[PDB]
């Protein structure tokens, strides 16, 4: 039976969500590609470049208009004339919106696509812009996190493909499932915290026992993400777990909230 | 047009002008154009990277302690490099030593990323320029057993596996959704594998893309996640408890034994899959060891890393080399300063910034990164470019010399200067490779050789793992597991002025963060990539940089369809995003 | 000495007697005597269970809902199925009804435990009685690769990979640390295998030790951990959240992606690595579908398991046949009640138990386990056991017996009922199985047909995960996400009298939980497990239960070295503490 | 170099510790085996039966006396004279005082061995016996839940080997580094037990949102171990995890400490 469509395309990125991507343990990267999805379009993995690369999105884009979901990884610059992201010689902003425009729904991966991560921190030197201020006639499902854990983009993934919807969505646009509780809601440390036992200088004795990163600048209380039950890379840790607090990475403007260091 | 000499290269935009934007299998956004004679040879070479972010921009007036975290989000393809950079820096700045069990978690840190990055690059990215996929579904399953069997002893190598594979990818293109192969290059006259080696290296192609997201397990270990791992100013947030109440808390015996048999699985995946596919793409396409040579019979340049020494970045701490090379001189290997404002310049001339003498390069801690968008007179107009003009500024990439030098950088660069330094296991390696396959040493300066260097480097990476994990286990059987230093954590122990470099070996090669502190805060942040080096623009002087240079005097089969472009370019791993930054 | 006739045997102690204790490669505690006659063939053979813990007697008095907990308990082996049988049977009793998601898992909890229990008693328990390692020693890596591939499509295969395997366990023996295979039989005239085979086999065995560890990740999920995962009394406790709020909490579809990819990997070992060893073992091994064939061609009991129809136990919903074959008569598969005090009983004249008249065999409703250690003259004494007297009481299980005949269960017992009472599936996988072998049906009653009825059994197991687990996407897709009932949750809502009975196929056989609650507690709580019934002991008429028939008429080619009894002994996966509990 | 020599005996038991020992993810238990110990004496593995394996038993506890670990799993019962559990004719405990006799140090695998378990629950019908107080003049350490989770087995196997001493333990036995803190005080659902937010009834639209299980019986409050940390099988999950209450498993007298569902 033929795979559901799908063009990916990269505005200014780092890449990360994409390698996140590539992480998942359950399924595979490559029983996705292979099985689950048609994986039309993607410069960080097709064989064709240049003028063959453009062949394949005009291609797609028009045989499959209408029918095609346009995952985004990273945003637009509205400063040069868009030209701080150049496609084809021309503005990121204009593959964005054309392929925008045929698509049944968009995924924006990442903080970048979603909110605006770091380019868009002070002070915005290119007016970097995330993707729901530029396209606003589309479903936009935001998957936040620098990057988001890679089991979480695959079980969105599955959960489309084998549920044939959108996942239900909090206000901000995010997938319920995986972005209705906060970080502290489900921490492992939180007995400390409620207890008062905290890290006070890294590798003190409450840090070679596990106590509460609060003091150390833990933003886990304001921020909303699975890291804390999901866990990354086939479940092995997360940051906390690993001793350093959450950066806030999935929340909207989490580069500007202070230090990384200050108390939340 | 104009022709003018450079290099030992005749650059001459005559003649028909190609266009690849955009450069699929890469990091980023990059634009390239060549112009080619009627012999389709390239006779000129432009290399133009199509983004900017402004971090440098960014970090001004950040906390120090914080700056990694910024950094970091460079690039996610070589995530951690720039967080260790960052924090060489600052503590270089504040004048901060790390216990020796953060610097060991560090450098292993570092060899992991080398292992993954290698080891994706060759098969996710580079692989395809090699390998025709399509010519695999003509193999015969037993002829590709046969193959692989007399490669290697890796174990999955049976005829049932090769024909299971096969059948995948025929069902895979039965329905006409060819995916990432479609619109490819597949039939070009330059494939010259058999069909059953396209099939190895297609199953091996899949079993990488599994086996990749493994490797990662230790970054999460150690800093939480990958990609952007957790660091600090002063060690490494991952507190070690082994014998004590609360280990569950902590890095523990569990956490330890989980790193072991990572390391164990990468080297054995390096050493028996993705070194015989270096050593028989090699074998069937030892032309490519003398196209694109570029720089790296002239100018070539490491930094060095991996200190074993504990806050010691000299020459008797490093385990990978520094140096430089000039003039094609390799019995001169030169000592590299990162403060020397003689040595390492950025210049902008053909770049879109301002400075206030665009003919001058300025070293990174005089560096300024005022965006300025002036494309000039290219074909087409300046939100619509049909031709870049490399006569004017043509690239968001600024130009790095090193004293007035264009060097390449990375695998090869690195493996190079080792050689040249008398490093006996660079030696050894090198000598059996080449041999291997009945080459001169000087094939290794090549398109060809990049990609041997780097499953080289990827085979030294999983070795070292395994030693830096038996350092970190001596030290805690001797009781020693102290990870971070504080004394200097908070801002008012810190200089009211002070100025620090944090350098490293990248995958892709030299990696320089510059930063100045004052009154509590960053003054100036200044990074220098490896691709800021190889993807360079041109200077005052109109030397090119590494891939303009290995593009030069490249024969075209078919100038409509880029691979021999392709081959060259990814033969750097270049990672456009870290080189703007 | 003495003689008499029973079941076609000639029970005989006369001549030399051996001992066999302890039994290894086996759960729990076992002894084994014989009496071979001046031919070296067994005239007289007795099982004895040398263990007891008395959970029938501990569950007295506890809460119903907790029971599951306790008897789960009884074995880490078969973990997982005391719990099923005991929430069914406290179902049974007070009336409850649990949702079809919740039937579903424990459907695809036993189906895992068949699994994992079948793919391990074929490598780690039964395999070293096939399989000679040391002989593995003089393989040639080459030829072991070619037998390999000409059996199966496994990729694991190379002339490389076999060389490693050797070398690695020459290295083990080297130093005389032979550990495992210290003192074994290697060298004995039964071992048939070529050396290659040897290889190929203790490569699997050691593939199948490292791969059994994912298998329970399934039971992990559903059920918490494994060993002795968690239930609950009115279906599961791992509540399911796919598109809410929260679903961080409980079964969403990150898990239940985990769960679908162990599914996948599991059926692929089973079907390529399990399933042509098995076979393999049949072909080198043909006489022993004449050996062992005891009451596999007599008496075979099933009770049946895996309802796919929530709520049903009869013969519509449930998906492995139940039925008995009495007296040889396989054209009459008998109906099978549980309640029916005229169908199963237990006989203790020959047990170390006290009933008020040891000549008449108990229904478990009316069941007694009043332990008393009383072994008579046994040529030392109480508490020095050097020939036990099975004239008399002579071990800690209880003898079952179905309408007063001694009957087989397990993986053999399961498919010849199912295959006569004309089930298509296991018609056709039977006759092929037998057909690629060249032997007649009656060749699965042996030994060897148990070793290849359990492999059977594995793959047919393996098949029925992914079908419960779509069964369950089903449900999820169409907005059904109930996990439990909790009506009757509080004990003011029971019967202030009730009993039930629980039942099901453990990976060994037929198992039943007969339980009496009273005043919210349990009263009675009777196990007949599925080694009660293959290990009994003899009952008021002589009658000699699986094990025993078993062995009768075996010759044995080395007195000393009993490989042929522990050949049968291992086929039928005994487990000794399931069987005394 | 040599490897370190192994007995390890079984008594009255599930042989839940010994299928625990082989789920280990790492090291996994075949280079545990292979690579690391001399396993000598192992029922469950070993292919020699009978009179072979006697002769295993008696040759290595003769000649590795005083230099071999010994393994225990389950316990013996003084009722019937030991005849509960007879090893070659013999009481069990014969076994255990031999093997106990030439061993340099005692690991006592599981709640059996630690404190009794299931068979020493009321009324104690053999009269089952940790294996402390019947050795009382050897060094053991204590290792217990029902079964201990694998890769601790592992983590404190290869702890052993590496730093060639015993790990520290509490008053009780238990090594420090994975029974040193209470399951509740590193449980995920604590922010719910701080809150109020508690399961009900099984499959409750708490349950349905991982809320902590105090009022279905949780035992977490009262027990050390590392499920809640270290988790089992590869980390995948534990009891809480999957929504049933800690029974208290590794706690001595567990069974006899009210109904599961009855709250701390
Ligand atoms: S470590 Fe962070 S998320 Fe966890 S309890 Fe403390 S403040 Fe909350
Ligand atoms: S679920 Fe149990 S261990 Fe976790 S917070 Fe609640 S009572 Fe404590
Ligand atoms: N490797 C890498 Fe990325 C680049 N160029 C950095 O630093
Ligand atoms: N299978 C199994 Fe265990 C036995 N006998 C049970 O029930
Ligand atoms: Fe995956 S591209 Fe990486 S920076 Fe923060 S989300 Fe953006
Ligand atoms: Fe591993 S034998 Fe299983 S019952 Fe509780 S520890 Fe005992
Ligand atoms: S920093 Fe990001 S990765 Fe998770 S723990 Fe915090 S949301
Ligand atoms: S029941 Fe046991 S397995 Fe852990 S969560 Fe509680 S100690
Ligand atoms: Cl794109
Ligand atoms: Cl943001
Ligand atoms: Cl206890
Ligand atoms: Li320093
Ligand atoms: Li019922
Ligand atoms: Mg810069
Ligand atoms: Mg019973
Ligand atoms: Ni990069
Ligand atoms: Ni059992």
């Amino acid at each position: 039976k033929p795979r559901i469509p799908v063009v990916w395309i990269h505005g200014l990125e780092c890449t990360c969500c994409t390698e996140s991507f590539i992480r998942s343990a359950h399924p595979l990267a490559k029983d996705v590609i292979l099985s689950l999805i048609s994986l039309d379009y993607d410069d960080t993995l097709m064989a064709a470049a240049g003028t063959q690369a453009e062949e394949v999105f005009e291609d797609i884009i028009t045989q499959y208009n209408g029918k095609y979901i346009l995952a985004v990884e990273g945003n637009p610059p509205l400063g040069e004339q868009g030209m701080f992201c150049i496609s084809s010689g021309r503005p990121f902003i204009e593959k964005l919106k054309r392929a925008a425009a045929g698509a049944s729904a968009i995924i924006a991966w990442g903080t970048c696509a979603s909110w605006g991560c770091v380019q868009a921190a002070r002070p915005n030197p290119t007016q970097a812009t995330p993707i729901d201020k530029v396209i606003t006639d589309k479903p936009i499902i935001k998957v936040p996190g620098c990057p988001p854990i890679p089991d979480v983009m695959s079980a969105i993934i599955t959960y489309m493909v084998t549920f044939d919807r959108l996942p239900d969505v909090d206000r901000m646009g995010r997938p319920l499932m995986f972005y209705g509780q906060r970080i502290h809601d489900k921490c492992y440390r939180r007995a400390h915290f409620d207890a008062g036992e905290f890290v006070q200088s890294w590798d003190d004795d409450a840090a070679r026992k596990g106590y509460c990163l609060y003091k150390m600048g833990c933003k886990g209380p304001t921020t909303y993400n699975a890291c804390s039950s999901t866990r990354w890379n086939d479940g092995v840790s997360f940051p906390i777990q690993s001793g350093h607090g959450c950066l806030g990475c999935a929340e909207n403007g989490f580069w500007d909230r202070g230090s990384f260091y200050s108390r939340v | 047009s104009t022709q003018y000499e450079t290099q030992g290269y005749t650059i001459n935009n005559a003649g028909r002008r190609l266009v690849v934007d955009p450069i699929t299998r890469i990091q980023g956004h990059m634009r390239c154009e060549v112009n080619i004679n009627d012999q389709n040879v390239i006779t000129n070479a432009v290399s133009c990277g199509t983004m900017f972010r402004g971090l440098e921009i960014i970090l001004q007036g950040r906390d120090p302690r914080d700056a990694w975290a910024f950094v970091e989000r460079i690039c996610g393809v070589c995530t951690g490099v720039h967080a260790l950079a960052s924090v060489y820096a600052i503590e270089d700045a504040i004048g901060i030593k790390v216990p020796d069990n953060a610097n060991i978690i560090r450098n292993i840190m570092l060899a992991t990323l080398w292992c993954h990055d290698h080891l994706v690059h060759f098969y996710q990215l580079a692989g395809m320029d090699w390998i025709d996929v399509l010519d695999a579904l003509k193999a015969d399953p037993r002829k590709t057993s046969e193959l692989a069997q007399s490669l290697s002893s890796w174990p999955k190598s049976s005829p049932g596996y090769f024909f299971d594979v096969q059948n995948r990818l025929k069902k895979f293109v039965e329905g006409g959704q060819l995916g990432i192969f479609r619109n490819g290059y597949w039939g070009h006259p330059q494939y010259k594998l058999p069909p059953e080696a396209n099939l190895m290296g297609f199953a091996h192609y899949l079993e990488a893309l599994d086996f990749q997201r493994e490797i990662v397990k230790i970054h999460a270990v150690f800093g939480g996640k990958n990609p952007h791992p957790n660091w600090i100013v002063g060690g490494m947030p991952c507190a070690i408890n082994i014998d004590e109440s609360g280990a569950v808390g902590a890095v523990n015996m569990e956490r330890l034994n989980l790193v072991q048999s990572i390391i164990t699985r990468t080297a054995d995946f390096i050493n028996n899959v993705m070194i015989p596919d270096a050593l028989a793409i090699g074998q069937f396409n030892k032309p490519w060891s003398e196209i694109g040579t570029g720089l790296s019979d002239k100018c070539v340049l490491s930094y060095g890393a991996f200190p074993d020494i504990a806050n010691d970045f000299g020459e008797k701490s490093l385990l990978m080399p520094g140096g430089a090379v000039i003039n094609g001189d390799f019995n001169n290997v030169l000592p590299v300063d990162l403060v020397d404002p003689q040595q390492v310049q950025e210049f902008v001339d053909h770049a879109w910034y301002r400075y206030p003498n665009d003919q001058v390069g300025r070293h990174p801690f005089d560096g300024i990164t005022d965006p300025w968008y002036n494309p000039g007179d290219v074909k087409g107009s300046d939100t619509n470019i049909q031709q870049l003009n490399e006569q004017e500024r043509y690239s968001w990439i600024k130009a790095p010399r090193w004293r007035g030098n264009a060097m390449e950088v990375g695998p090869l660069a690195r493996t190079l200067i080792a050689y040249h330094k008398g490093d006996a296991a660079t030696v050894e390696s090198v000598d059996r490779m080449m041999s291997a396959l009945n080459l001169p040493l000087s094939g290794i300066q090549s398109t060809l050789g990049r990609i041997l260097c780097r499953a080289h480097e990827a085979q030294w990476a999983a070795g070292k793992l395994q030693y830096f994990f038996d350092k970190l286990m001596t030290n805690l059987k001797n009781g020693n597991l102290a990870t971070a230093s504080t004394e200097k954590w908070e801002p008012a122990t810190w200089p009211t002025e002070c100025r620090g470099v944090g350098f490293t070996e990248a995958p892709r090669g030299a990696l320089g963060h510059w930063a100045a502190i004052r009154d509590g805060k960053i003054d100036l942040y200044q990074c220098v990539v490896p691709t800021t080096w190889n993807a360079s623009p041109r200077d005052p002087k109109g030397q090119i940089g590494a891939y303009e240079a290995a593009l030069m005097n490249t024969k075209m089969a078919i100038p409509e369809q880029p691979l021999e472009i392709l081959r060259t370019l990814h033969s750097f791993d270049p990672c456009l995003a870290c080189s703007t930054h």
